[PDB]
């Protein structure tokens, strides 16, 4: 191979693998974030489900 | 053959015979019987393989590498900048340890060709390489197998911070 497509071959590898590095402490921070606050989709436990509850008059009036 | 600036040679001086002797010089007459038996033989040989050589004319070529931005235009982490600028610090480097080998040569072919008034002699030889010694010694020396651009820099720094302090105290 000549020094040129070695050269630039490295290139197109150093691209990918930094773009990874970067996108891998993101993924650390934004997990950090999301466990903590909760406002995120990960981290998302589960909370009653408000459609189950019953809205009809009830026997008594008081609720 | 070789750039004779580059390679720098005093123009020769030699002594012609000045005979006191009725005796035959035996190394005249040898080096006749060298150029006879072995020069002419050896001369005819060369000139037959240069012929060829001539039918069939093809050339090579120096590469020549672009500048590129250096380390200290890299943004910080920035990959791409920083391969292209240690890239070329490290071909810089190799050229470097290739101009000590120069000026060493010189030197060294000095001593020699001055024979006992060598050290008299060869000042020039000797003082400019002891100023690329020392060029060579502030760029690259101490820098450890892992050296790089990166660390080349750090200890550029270092002493010029070194240099401006002792400016400010004088």
């Amino acid at each position: 191979d000549g020094p040129e497509k070695n050269y630039e071959r490295t290139m197109a590898i150093l691209q990918i693998e930094a773009e990874k590095a970067e996108l891998r402490l993101k993924e650390l921070e934004v997990r950090r974030l999301m466990r903590a606050r909760g406002d995120g989709p990960w981290f998302h436990y589960p909370t009653i489900d408000k459609e189950l509850i019953d809205h009809s008059p009830k026997a008594t009036p008081d609720n | 053959s070789w750039d004779k600036d580059v390679y720098p040679e005093p123009p020769r001086r030699t002594p012609a015979p000045s005979p006191q002797t009725s005796l035959p010089n035996p190394i005249t007459y040898l080096t006749k019987a060298f150029d006879l038996l072995v020069d002419r033989p050896v001369t005819l040989v060369r000139e037959f393989i240069e012929r060829q050589h001539a039918k069939n004319k093809y050339y090579y070529y120096h590469r020549e590498f672009r500048r590129v931005p250096d380390i200290t235009e890299c943004q910080e982490k920035d990959v791409l900048c920083m391969f292209e600028a240690e890239m070329q610090w490290r071909r810089d480097y190799k050229v470097d340890q290739e101009i000590v080998n120069i000026i060493q040569e010189r030197l060294k072919a000095c001593q020699q060709r001055e024979g006992e008034s060598h050290r008299q002699n060869c000042a020039k030889e000797l003082e400019q390489f002891t100023q690329v010694v020392k060029a060579y010694q502030d760029r690259y020396h101490d820098l450890g197998a892992h050296y790089s651009a990166r660390k080349c820099l750090a200890k550029q720094k270092q002493r010029m911070l070194a240099e401006r302090k002792a400016a400010k105290e004088a």
